[PDB]
RNA sequence: GAAACUGCGAAUGGCUCAUUAAAUCAGUUAUCGUUUAUUUGAUAGUUCCUUUACUACAUGGUAUAACUGUGGUAAUUCUAG
RNA sequence: UGAUUCAUAAUAACUUUUCGAAUCGCAUGGCCUUGUGCUGGCGAUGGUUCAUUCAAAUUUCUGCCCUAUCAACUUUCGAUGGUAGGAUAGUGGCCUACCAUGGUUUCAACGGGUAACGGGGAAUAAGGGUUCGAUUCCGGAGAGGGAGCCUGAGAAACGGCU
């Protein structure tokens, strides 16, 4: 009854990548910035991959409202959507966990800091704790 | 200074590349390879900008290793090979054939062939020399040295490379009353037939080229690439065929075609 | 000083703080490679040959094999040299290495004992240590063991067992230089692609002197009837 | 798969405009005056010292890192036996 | 080829004799004296030479601000040229040896200043001009000042060394 009428323009079928590349256009009156929850499941209906096969980003709404355009995926398999699928993305999607790192400075000063360590460091470590304990 | 350089500037690109202005500072330089780095069209910048088929550089890489492009009947898994002039290349899923043709407004154009013209290519004759043990070679514009020619085969003539064992089927010579195909200058993609080679002897012959709407102009011999004879060209020509509508004409054509 | 005494036989080694200076002025004035005796070292090392092999002087700057010269000198020192390791391709850093003469400057010497004496010392001879690895090249096992020309070098392995509490296994290295299927495929392949690229290079080279000699009979059968 | 050996890269990028007034630089040439990793294409049946003295090719050798172990210096991306 | 002592081939030798695969992965087919015999596929990495590509180095012609209160400059100690060598990756006074006495200049040489890196360009726009351009692109130069070198295809490198 809230008429999102999703459509998608400039259709790609891309083997190469092994999916479905488009334009979507997303006309929704009175209803503002619809989800891309529902963009892909309402792409998932109508493409009939399922809901993880299916890629949406872009979406800047047009100005005054009722409109809004970005673009689609829809991969021939969830597990080729996992191949072709950058990581950020599937962590957008939920289809991948956020590795924990350190941040870039403490990865940075951790590789600067095992530059001045020849070998595993055993035998340094040994000597260090030996001539400090003296 | 001080070696060689990697990077390529945008707007240090080559303008038939069609870059954008914006969105990043560098440019695909190409690799070294068969074709001149200001004449050629590296394949990130086919797949990922004419062909549509990638959104980024990183699924240019993804499409790439996976063996699907190949460029003259081998793989060519770089990121920036310098596909030129004449290449053909085959993507075997999306089961297409390309071969790298100009527009005649100076672009490398999308141009599908079929997978029998797929099987081979042309090639401008560069050099025809005695190898060692006396053995006769000749290079093409492509860089690609061919033993034993035919003796009639002389520099400016055209080869027709197989691409599956890279031997000459056949060739063309350059004679007066043959098709050219304009591969440098402002002149660039134009086609059409030899009114005569303007000698020079000292530095840079010219042609007198002359197209099927009998508009005559004047070509540097680096610039000439041979595909047929009067008519019948040897490879499928684009869209468009080299003639070189002005933009009077050019504009006519949009509303005669845009009104219905 | 300490003595850094190594007995490479048995791979054992210790170090012996000896004060009293003595006993230590034996070492003095002698190069690196010079034998001494151990009688004036001690009673405990009596018998004992040493060779001066290095040693650290005070300020911890190591003894540069055959310098001369009892003082400290900074010397450009190169790849391939004691006393450096280049971090870059042809870097060579102006170091100060101490000289060969021991002198009574010298922290710790390093000495090897290249003759034992009357009395067993207690951390030197008693006690053996095994060397870490076994050898991984297949004619190194073969003079390793003894064996032959033609022998399976890999049922000589000498294989580690790794215990992890639960689960006990058995590692052995590799054989380098094992003459497998796999080799002699690959010299085959590349026996087999010189012959036939040689003689696909003369089949070509008779077709086109066929065909340059009937290119040859046309023009002179088209200057003839000129 | 840490380490370490090997390979490749570290000569690109980035910054700055101090020098510099036919010098740099611009357009235009020349290499029949040269070097060129990489890429791409092509390319190697001849290996016997003085053949009528061949020594494995079902495949030669040692010598080192990492590692073990013993250390020196207050200190270094120091290193010694 | 506009042009050669070019490409290339041949002859006599020469060489602290260069290269001519003792390398790695995957697949394990085919044949008959069934020996783990003979063959054999798709690649990876190497490798000599030529060509190509990325270049580099040098180079022809013409073009630069102000200054004569800068009219002669260069040539001791290479300045212009010849011959020969050395050196270079290679041309060349690049350097050396021996000769010749040249070379630049009122069409502004040489010197001095530059609060001068050069250019694409920028500001102002009747037209012509005037002024700016350290600065996002191209080329140069430099890493506190000079000099010297190692490794490497490429550096006189400076997040290389002396
Ligand atoms: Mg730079
Ligand atoms: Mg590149
Ligand atoms: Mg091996
Ligand atoms: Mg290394
Ligand atoms: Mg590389
Ligand atoms: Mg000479
Ligand atoms: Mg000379
Ligand atoms: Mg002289
Ligand atoms: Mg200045
Ligand atoms: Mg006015
Ligand atoms: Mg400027
Ligand atoms: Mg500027
Ligand atoms: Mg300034
Ligand atoms: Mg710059
Ligand atoms: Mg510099
Ligand atoms: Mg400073
Ligand atoms: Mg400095
Ligand atoms: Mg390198
Ligand atoms: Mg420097
Ligand atoms: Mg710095
Ligand atoms: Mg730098």
């Amino acid at each position: 009854s809230d008429a999102v009428t999703i459509r998608t323009r400039k259709v790609i079928s891309n083997p190469l990548l092994a999916r479905k590349q488009f334009v979507v256009d997303v006309l929704h009156p009175n209803r503002a910035n619809v989800s891309k929850d529902e963009l892909r499941e309402k792409l998932a209906e109508v493409y009939k991959a399922e809901k993880d096969a299916v890629s949406v980003f872009g979406f800047r709404t047009q100005f005054g409202g009722g409109k809004s355009v970005g673009f689609g995926l829809v991969y021939n398999s969830v597990a080729e959507a996992k191949k072709f699928e950058p990581t950020y993305r599937l962590v957008r999607y939920g289809l991948a966990e956020k590795v924990e790192k350190a941040s870039r400075q403490q990865r940075k000063q951790k590789k600067n800091r095992d530059k001045k360590i020849f070998g595993t460091g055993k035998r340094l470590a040994k000597k260090v704790a030996r001539r400090n304990a003296d | 200074a001080r070696g060689p350089k990697k990077h390529l500037k945008r707007l240090a690109a080559p303008h038939h590349w069609l870059l954008d202005k914006l969105s990043g500072c560098y440019a695909p330089r190409p690799s070294a390879g068969p074709h001149k780095l200001r004449e050629s069209l590296p394949l990130i910048v086919f797949l990922r900008n004419r062909l549509k088929y990638a959104l980024n550089g990183r699924e240019v890489k993804a499409i790439l290793m996976q063996r699907h492009v190949k460029v003259d009947g081998k793989v060519r898994t770089d990121t920036t090979y310098p596909a030129g002039f004449m290449d053909v290349i085959t993507l075997d899923a999306t089961n297409e054939n390309f071969r790298l043709v100009y527009d005649v407004k100076g672009r490398f154009a999308v141009h599908r062939i079929t997978d029998e013209e797929a099987s081979y290519k042309l090639g401008k004759v560069k050099k025809v020399q005695l190898g060692k043990k006396g053995v006769p070679y000749v290079v093409t514009h492509d860089g690609r040295t061919i033993r034993y020619p035919d003796p009639n085969i002389k520099v400016n003539d055209t080869v027709k490379i197989d691409l599956a064992s890279g031997k000459i089927t056949d060739f063309i010579k350059f004679d007066a009353g043959k098709l050219v195909y304009v591969t440098g200058g402002r002149n660039l993609g134009r086609i059409g037939t030899i009114v005569h080679k303007e000698r020079h002897d000292g530095g840079f012959d010219l042609v007198h080229i002359k197209d099927s709407l009998d508009n005559t102009f004047v070509t540097r011999l680096n610039n000439v690439f041979v595909i047929g004879e009067q008519g019948k060209p040897y490879i499928s020509l684009p869209k468009g065929k080299g003639i070189k509508l002005s933009i009077a004409e050019e504009r006519d054509r949009r509303r005669a075609q845009q009104g219905l | 000083m300490k003595l850094n005494i190594s007995y490479p036989v048995n791979g054992s080694q210790k170090t012996f703080e000896i004060d009293d200076e003595h006993r230590i002025r034996v070492f003095f004035d002698k190069r690196i490679g010079q034998e001494v005796d151990g009688e004036a070292v001690g009673d405990e090392f009596k018998g004992y040959v040493f060779k001066i092999s290095g040693g650290n002087d005070k300020q911890g700057f190591p003894m540069k094999q055959g310098v001369l010269l009892p003082t400290r000198i900074k010397l450009l020192l190169t790849k391939n040299v004691s006393c450096y390791r280049p971090r870059r391709d042809g870097e060579r850093k102006r170091k100060s290495v101490r000289g060969a003469i021991v002198g009574p400057d010298l922290a710790v010497l390093a000495l090897v004992i290249v003759k034992k004496g009357e009395q067993e010392l207690e951390g030197l001879t008693d006690t053996t240590v095994p060397k870490r690895l076994g050898p991984k090249r297949a004619n190194n096992i073969r003079k390793f063991f003894g064996l032959s020309k033609e022998d399976d070098v890999r049922d000589f392995v000498i294989r580690r067992e790794v215990t992890k509490g639960e689960k006990t296994y058995t590692k052995a290295p590799k054989i380098q230089r094992l003459v497998t299927p796999q080799r002699l495929q690959r010299k085959r392949h590349q026996r087999a692609l010189k012959v036939r690229n040689a003689q696909a290079q003369r089949e070509a080279a008779a077709e086109y002197a066929q065909l340059l000699a009937k290119r040859l009979s046309e023009r002179k059968a088209e200057k003839a009837e000129i």
